[PDB]
RNA sequence: AAAGGUGAAAAGAACCCCGGGAGGGGAGUGAAAGAGAACCUGAAACCGUGGACUUACAAGCAGUCAUGGCACCUUAUGCGUGUUAUGGCGUGCCUAUUGAAGCAUGAGCCGGCGACUUAGACCUGACGUGCGAGCUUAAGUUGAAAAACGGAGGCGGAGC
RNA sequence: GUAGGGGAGCGUUCAGUCCGCGGAGAAGCCAUACCGGAAGGAGUGGUGGAGCCGACUGAAGUGCGGAUGCCGGCAUGAGU
């Protein structure tokens, strides 16, 4: 224990099987669709389903998924063939407001959103 | 060192009745001051006017302001005060500093 | 001197906001609405006490005679009877006696007929 | 009931309106109205015979309840705290 | 009737305000004093006018929701400060007899408690202050109480650059505040202290 | 127009992993990265992930009172906290009105800004203080980490 | 009990004074089944990383849901 301040130093705080693509120029709502088929499974499948799934959000999710893997494995010395998407999700980063002209003088703002795709891989096992 | 906010420059209270809190219009959840229409954010419906008896009432008299004398009552002299001397001075200190008139 | 509202308002708000719990949608997440819900809330709260009193005596009277009539009486009668016997004077717990202790309840039943005709 | 119990039972600690006799042990006696000391069903007056003896356990301040009133359009909103005092009394009587 | 401490010891002299010191009046006092020290400084473009902004906006009607004048008014961020503060004075002349009854009633205060006089302080010697502290000791001034020293004598005062203790004060140009401000009064100079009118 | 804030000090991240990059994970510096440069705190609306209790004969201002079920019990196992089922009861808020759930006005939601004040030796009254049949100063003067001086003048004092 | 009048108080900043508090940790934030007749207050824990409670008195740009209010952020319509 000690007290907060000593803890901060006795510990460093880490993130097992975790990666995160911050600021992917896509709509969270759009990416979620893909991140959703991949939630909770054989990180192999995830690799596989992405290769085929038609949505263009797939690349980024791909990249984050193979980065979270290249961590669980390296910085975490994990056993890859027991790895599975423990958790994944999409949060919205800033928003690229941009102005668009409209009929008869009026104007409009197109919201070009963006997303933080983060995915957490973890060794499975039954027991 | 026990505990004691001390008495003195801080223990110097007001007086009670000395000075009451102001008035911010909002007494209970339900303030929306002044009538309830026909009056606000302005100032002219005054309190005088010249038709409300003022006018209509007859007069021209005539103002003068001649001379105004300094009434020096009798008891001022008699009763007490041992002829402290009227003259045209002492009376002052005696009390009747009117000057001018 | 200037004098913001800072922290003074957030709090006033959290107070209400936190009163609303299982308040459905907006009503439990938006100040204005949540608050407003609590005015009608006043109406019910207050008037419901002066009122569950009304509701409860009803539950009591309902049972008191589904036992009363379980022998051949009925609240109306039954009650005036125990009445006929100043002796008897429960009325409060009477139902319960009629719900849990049948042995007893009968007693009071017949007791009234025996002070009735 | 409307103050000071009655009925049968076995002696439990129940809460009622304040009893005035403070302290504790304050041996309290309640007339009686009905009861079965031995399954003996006993009605009014014929029960007055028997009685109950309970001791004042403690004095309490109920659970704070807020009394709020409200009428619409006419403004009118009323907030006021409240909580009723009592007396704990361990039953034990005849 | 306070016994002098340096170079003599008369005392007795001086009628003191009845009944026994009255905050109310000492309050009526102190307050007034501060009001006077209260300077007038109101940084505020109260004026919807004193702020920078045009004067005609959009369209009274038909623009779809609005109805505005300039963009410089109580209700507009960056507008002007309605009923805001402007410079002023909050200085009034408290009747003289009270300013009198004032410290008078404040001296009492100090007499009834921890009063203290002194006729000259050959006990000083130069500025030093070191020795000024010295005297204090055997003078009862441990260093645990706020001391106010009224007295002319240029060179004497010159000894008081020490905190919490004392606070200097010229030609009996005393003041109900200070006195009531610090603990013990070192009335000193029997100057303003004995003989008036 | 809007626009502030790494750290005490750059010691501002060598080297390795996934990526074209962006980004991130380790390592290392640092008291701290539960300070990393889209760097003090970081509320609310608003989006989302996981968990708990629920929901696919139901008519609902959205709650409230009552009871049962389930879960949990750091101001808290003896009272409760959360959630929920069924029952009763129940016509948003404000404004403007003779009369509003009102098919009458206003308002998407939150945060912050946002409205009875200031001045005049002005008038009038309540309360309080000082003097009191008397009561006061204004301008200025000289001192000021202080306030005294200053009666020009004003108000009581006779009315018609 | 509506307009209105009268009474007692809660809170916010700033100022004077008293008692203090703080890097083994302030303010602010966040959670809570306690306290007070209300406005409101406290305890405990988490966050935070430097200033800060309580008390008496004084001054206030002092308390908000409404104004097709103002500025900013984010929603709905809709992945249309
Ligand atoms: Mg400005
Ligand atoms: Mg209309
Ligand atoms: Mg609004």
């Amino acid at each position: 224990f000690r007290n907060k301040k000593q803890r901060k130093q006795q510990v460093k705080l880490r993130k097992p099987g975790f990666a995160v693509a911050k600021y992917v120029r896509m709509s969270p709502r759009k990416v979620r669709l893909v991140v959703d088929v991949i939630r909770g499974k054989s990180v192999q499948d995830a690799e596989d389903l992405l290769r085929f799934i038609p949505r263009s959000a797939s690349e980024p999710v791909a990249k984050v998924l193979n980065s979270a893997k290249a961590n669980a494995l390296h910085n975490d010395e994990m056993l890859e063939d027991r790895l599975f998407v423990k958790e994944a999700y999409v949060d919205a980063g800033p928003t690229l407001k941009r102005l668009i002209p409209r009929a008869r003088g009026s104007a409009n703002i197109i919201k070009k959103r963006t997303s933080h795709i983060t995915i957490i891989v973890a060794e499975k096992g039954n027991k | 060192h026990d505990l004691k906010p001390t008495p003195g420059s801080r223990k110097d209270r007001k007086r009670v009745g000395r000075g009451p809190g102001g008035t911010d219009k909002t007494a209970g959840r339900g303030h929306k001051g002044q009538k309830s229409r026909s009056g606000a954010g302005k100032g002219a419906f005054f309190e005088g006017g010249r038709s409300r008896l003022i006018a209509r009432l007859p007069k021209r008299g005539f103002n003068n302001v001649g001379t105004t004398y300094e009434v020096v009552k009798l008891s001022q002299l008699q009763d007490l005060e041992d002829t402290t001397f009227d003259r045209d001075t002492l009376e002052a200190y005696r009390l009747v500093r009117r000057k001018n008139r | 001197p200037r004098a913001k509202t800072g922290i003074v308002r957030r709090r006033r708000h959290k107070k209400v906001l936190k009163r609303a719990k299982g308040f459905w949608g907006s009503r439990s997440k938006q100040y204005r609405n949540a608050f407003q819900t609590l005015l009608n809330a006043a109406t019910y709260e207050y008037r419901d006490r002066r009122n569950k009193k009304r509701d409860f005596r009803r539950l009591w009277i309902q049972r008191i005679n589904a036992g009363a009539r379980l022998h051949g009486m009925n609240y109306s009668t039954f009650i005036n009877g125990l009445k006929r016997a100043n002796i008897d004077l429960n009325r409060k717990v009477l139902a319960d006696i009629a719900a849990r202790e049948p042995e007893a309840f009968k007693a009071l039943v017949d007791a009234s007929r025996n002070a009735r005709q | 009931i409307q103050t000071g119990g009655k009925q049968y039972r076995v002696s439990e600690g129940d809460v009622i309106r304040v009893e005035s006799l403070q302290g504790e042990a304050g041996d309290k006696v309640e007339l009686k109205a009905l009861f079965v000391g031995g399954e003996q069903t006993v009605f009014g007056e014929d029960a007055g015979k028997y009685t109950v003896q309970a001791e004042v356990v403690e004095h309490g301040r109920g659970k704070k309840i807020y009394i709020r009133k409200y009428k619409s359009g006419v403004q009118y909103r009323r907030r006021t705290g409240h909580r009723q005092n009592f007396t704990a009394i361990k039953i034990l009587g005849i | 009737a306070q016994i002098n401490v340096i170079g003599q010891n008369g005392g007795r002299t001086i009628e003191l305000p009845l009944p026994e010191v009255n905050s109310g009046v000492l309050h009526e006092v102190v307050t007034w004093q501060l009001a006077s020290r209260r300077r007038g400084t109101a940084s505020t473009r109260t004026r919807a006018q004193v702020s920078k902004t045009g004067r005609k906006m959009y369209g009274q009607k038909g623009t779809g929701n609005a109805r505005h004048g300039d963009r410089s008014v109580p209700t507009f961020v960056g507008g002007g400060v309605a009923f805001g503060p402007k410079p002023r004075s909050y200085d009034y002349t408290l009747p003289r007899q009270v300013r009198q009854l004032g410290l008078a009633m404040a001296i009492a205060s100090r007499q009834e408690g921890g009063k203290l006089v002194a006729v000259d302080g050959f006990d000083i010697a130069d500025a030093k202050t070191k020795n000024f502290i010295s005297w204090a000791k055997q003078n009862g001034l441990d260093g645990t109480e706020k001391v106010l020293l009224v007295t002319d004598d240029e060179n004497t005062r010159r000894a008081a650059r020490n905190v919490s203790w004392v606070s200097v004060l010229p030609v009996a140009g005393v003041n109900v505040y200070d006195i009531l401000r610090h603990d013990r009064l070192v009335i000193d100079a029997a100057a303003l202290e004995i003989v008036e009118e």
